């Protein structure tokens, strides 16, 4: 009767003011 | 607006857009939906390769051509190029000026419509710090107002996962389902598109050839949808006919050419048999017999089944062969399967089944469910079959595998394809499935009580029946019970092993000559019906390899040796004579 046990950061772009 | 979007109406006038054939229900729905309010903007959600872009772009071509309602006759169509808008958005407010300016032109005209292909992309398109603006938000008020109507197209997966998330856009848009057309409808489309492809390649396609492409491609190519799949053969067929002869002797595309093109695209060996390949097929049984002695029934079953597939008398959606090999220990069950791959020059997909004893291990064959550590690696069986469509799948020791393993094979034998965690389907039509089993092998070596031993072959079959479900046996093409090696067969086995030893000695520059009397002596010492051919190898190791090893390492056989072997009749013992030479 055994049982088997199964087992954010992104770059951004900047826009300078026109 | 000149660079941000392209005028599809103008493009059709110059012939850019291809002719639109078929899909009369989609065009009718799109036109009627556009004129009415209450989700005036139509959507074209359909699977890939189903001509979604052809319906939106083909509408502009139809409008300029004619045979359209008066209200839509003057309605110009444009296509949004998202890349162009973001090409120069270096500074703040560039996107606002471009998007607002474009909307003003479309909205003020009141008869201009923007067709945004892959509309899922516009939901985002901006995340720069400070602006907090998106293309969908810029057009959201206009769509809610209803002054501007816009067509769109998206994949079914993207619509449910991306477009559906934005309830505002999904609520406004009116979904129009698009699905693969019928076989008859697809060939008609090719005929409509035949002038374009024929002009570029300077080729002509026969009526039978276009029909063959749809039937052959759908039969062998499954991943792609019917419209692009069938057209892919026509385009490649024209290129092959145009490029194959330098003299351009053959311009027309014959039906035979279409078959060859489909074969390469689907990587199926089925094609007209070549003279070189035909010869090898004829002698497959003879060559297999030379390497594997006895077991003629097994070789005949494999050779005949393979011959049928090339001839075309093969199962439509099943593997060429599903043979279960059960026999005594030491018989050549694995060897015939392994040698078959070498003789046919195909890869051997050998999958030991002892490792899959546990139930949870079966997922490894079809891939781990998404979201786990091992999902990325994928299934080992499906990936291997995809990489090698024509190959021998040797599932040795299938008895040891968990019952769940047999369930997966049941689908492969009848359906002909297995879906992995990713969802890709592997084609087993050209795979030769040979599963070796040692079920009921203890009975084979069991010595029955009584003066005369009894044949326990029947008892072994009963054990196989107990272990394998009746449905499993029904699916198998044939179950071959390998017979025990006879004395005559063992004599050939001894010679085969000596040949292997000779080859090894040749690397070291030594030549071995074994007399006929010596070979008979070796056979009698090691011939055991129950144990099989394996004891013969052990006898060769002790009697022949061990003396040679000492001489090879330290002795006359170190360099350029010679060897002679004879049987001492008086002493009934072999004599090993080594010459330094
Ligand atoms: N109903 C049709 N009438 C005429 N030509 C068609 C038709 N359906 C498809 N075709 C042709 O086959 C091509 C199929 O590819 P496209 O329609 O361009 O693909 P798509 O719809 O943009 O693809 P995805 O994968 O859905 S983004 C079309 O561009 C036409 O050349
Ligand atoms: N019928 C045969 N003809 C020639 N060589 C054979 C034959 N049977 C076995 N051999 C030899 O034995 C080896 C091959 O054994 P395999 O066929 O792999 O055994 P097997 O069928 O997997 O064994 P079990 O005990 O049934 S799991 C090679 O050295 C072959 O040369
Ligand atoms: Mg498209
Ligand atoms: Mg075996």
């Amino acid at each position: 009767k055994t049982n088997d046990w199964l087992d954010e950061k992104v770059r951004d772009a900047l826009k300078p003011p026109s | 607006t000149e660079n941000f979007t392209t005028n599809l109406n103008q493009l059709a006038r110059v012939g850019g857009i291809d002719p639109l054939i078929g899909r009369e229900k989609e065009l009718e729905r799109a036109i009627q939906v556009l004129c009415r309010r209450r989700k005036n903007n139509p959507l074209l959600v359909g699977e890939s390769g189903v001509g979604k872009t052809a319906i939106a772009e083909g509408l502009a071509w139809r409008i300029v051509q004619g045979d359209v309602p008066e209200v839509m006759a003057d309605c110009t169509i444009y296509s949004l190029d998202i890349g162009s808008l973001l090409a120069g958005t270096k500074y703040r407010g560039d996107f606002e000026k471009r998007f607002k300016a474009l909307l003003k032109q479309l909205e003020q005209d009141t008869n201009s419509i923007l067709f945004i292909d892959e509309i899922h992309t516009i939901i985002g398109a901006g995340a720069a710090s400070g602006g907090q603006v998106d293309a969908a938000n810029l057009i959201k008020p206009l769509l809610s107002s209803g002054k501007i109507r816009v067509i769109g197209s998206t994949t079914y997966q993207e619509f449910s996962n991306i477009f559906e998330k934005d309830r505002a856009l999904a609520r406004r848009f009116q979904k129009i389902d698009i699905t693969e057309p019928s076989i008859e409808e697809t060939v008609q489309i090719i005929n409509g598109l035949k002038p374009k492809y024929e002009a570029h390649h300077d080729v002509r396609y026969t009526a039978k050839a276009v029909r063959a492409a749809v039937e052959l491609a759908v039969k062998y190519i499954n991943d792609r949808h019917l419209p692009d799949k069938a057209i892919d053969v026509i385009d490649e067929a024209g290129a092959r006919a145009r490029l194959m002869p330098v003299s351009k002797r053959k311009k027309t595309v014959n039906v035979a050419d279409i078959e060859s093109v489909v074969a390469r695209i689907a990587r199926i060996p089925e094609k007209s048999v070549s003279q070189s390949d035909r010869d090898t097929l004829k002698n497959l049984g003879d060559r297999l017999k030379m390497l594997v002695f006895g077991q003629d029934k097994a070789i005949e079953a494999l050779t005949e089944a393979i011959k049928m597939a090339r001839a075309g008398l093969g199962h439509e959606h099943k593997p060429v062969g599903s043979f279960l090999f059960a026999g005594p220990t030491g018989v050549g069950k694995t060897e015939v399967t392994v040698q078959l791959s070498k003789a046919l020059g195909i890869e051997l997909l050998r999958f030991d089944m002892s490792e899959y004893m546990e139930r949870h291990t079966v997922s490894r064959l079809i891939g781990a469910p998404p979201g786990y550590v091992g999902f990325d690696q994928g299934g080992l069986l499906t990936d291997a079959v995809i990489k090698h469509p024509h190959a021998v799948l040797l599932l040795d020791e299938i008895e040891k595998a968990h019952p769940d393993v047999f369930n997966i094979l049941l689908q492969v034998m009848d359906n002909g394809t297995l879906t992995d965690n990713n969802g890709r389907k592997a084609d087993f039509r050209n795979v030769v499935l040979v599963m070796t089993t040692n079920a009921g092998v203890r009975e084979t070596e069991r010595k029955s009580i009584g003066l005369i031993h009894q044949d326990n072959s029947t008892d072994a079959m009963e054990e196989i029946k107990k272990i394998f479900t009746p449905e499993f046996r029904n699916r198998l093409d044939n179950i071959i019970w390998f017979d025990h090696l006879s004395t005559d067969v063992i004599h050939q086995v001894v010679d085969k092993f000596i040949v292997e030893l000779q080859v090894q000695l040749d690397q070291k520059g030594v030549s071995l000559e074994v007399s006929q009397e010596a070979r008979n002596w070796l056979a009698e010492k090691g011939y055991d019906r129950a144990m099989g051919a394996r004891p013969m190898a052990r006898v060769i190791q002790d009697n022949l390899k061990k003396p040679l090893a000492n001489e090879l390492l330290f002795g006359s056989l170190v360099d350029g040796g010679q060897v002679t072997v004879a049987l001492d009749k008086e002493k009934n013992e072999l004599t090993y004579g080594f010459q330094s030479a």
